[PDB]
């Protein structure tokens, strides 16, 4: 896909789950450097 | 090209990453069906990606952006996660392979929730989860995520 013509990414805003944070989205992955890679776990709920 | 800097827990720039992947941790709709049930994340390893032919091609695109918005880049960081992590550091992130069946199209999506993220990780909605055992909430298995600067530019508000 292209951007919306006159732009350079979409937002997803959240209009239903109060607590969700944006999405993005980018049409050329020139868009994007990947700064930090993150190794990790899920953990367990106490 | 490619080279990765393993940062100490001791460094104040672990720390803010750390922080952000912490911090930005949500409950989902699924109840954790894709990504696990978590509230929070044991962080193993942060290793900052140097590949100066990938930076300098995202410089390149920042400036051509910012100079068609008012000197904005309207630059973030957000987080990535597909199973395609190891090949996004090498070559860089390609359209070709963009999330086809996303909510806005096919195209490079990225979350301000590292939890949304962590969704993706073992590939769309989990897929079958981590490989050894099949099971998207696995609490063994090493997961990765991209922390990203992401040039957003002149956005398109989309109400979802
Ligand atoms: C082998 O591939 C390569 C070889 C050489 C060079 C580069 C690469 N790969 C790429 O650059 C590349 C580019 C785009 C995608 N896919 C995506 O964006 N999705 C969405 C996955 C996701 N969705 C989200 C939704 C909302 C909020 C956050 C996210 C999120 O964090 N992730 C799809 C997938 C398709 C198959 C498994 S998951 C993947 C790789
Ligand atoms: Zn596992």
């Amino acid at each position: 896909a292209h951007s919306p013509p006159g732009h350079h990414s979409v937002t997803g805003r959240p209009s239903v789950n109060g607590l969700a944070l944006a999405e993005y989205v980018i049409y050329r992955g020139e868009q994007a450097y990947p700064e930090y890679l993150i190794t990790y776990q899920i953990m367990r709920p106490e | 090209g490619t080279i990765l800097i393993d940062l100490s827990p001791d460094d104040k720039e672990f720390q803010s990453v750390e922080e952000e992947m912490q911090s930005t941790v949500r409950e989902h709709r699924d109840g954790g069906h894709a990504g696990g049930i978590f509230n929070r994340y044991n962080i193993l390893k942060i290793q900052k990606v140097c590949n100066k032919k990938l930076w300098e091609r995202y410089t390149h695109r920042r400036k051509e952006v910012s100079e068609e918005n008012h000197n904005h880049a309207n630059e973030r960081m957000l987080f990535h996660g597909s199973p395609f992590v190891n090949a996004i550091i090498h070559k860089g992130f390609d359209e070709r392979h963009a999330y086809i069946g996303g909510m806005f199209g096919a195209g490079i999506y990225f979350a301000e929730n590292s939890s949304k993220s962590n969704q993706y990780v073992y590939g769309i909605g989990g897929g079958t989860g981590c490989p050894v055992h099949k099971d998207r909430s696995c609490y063994i298995c090493h997961r990765q995520l991209l922390f990203c600067r992401v040039t957003l530019g002149k956005s398109f508000l989309q109400f979802s």
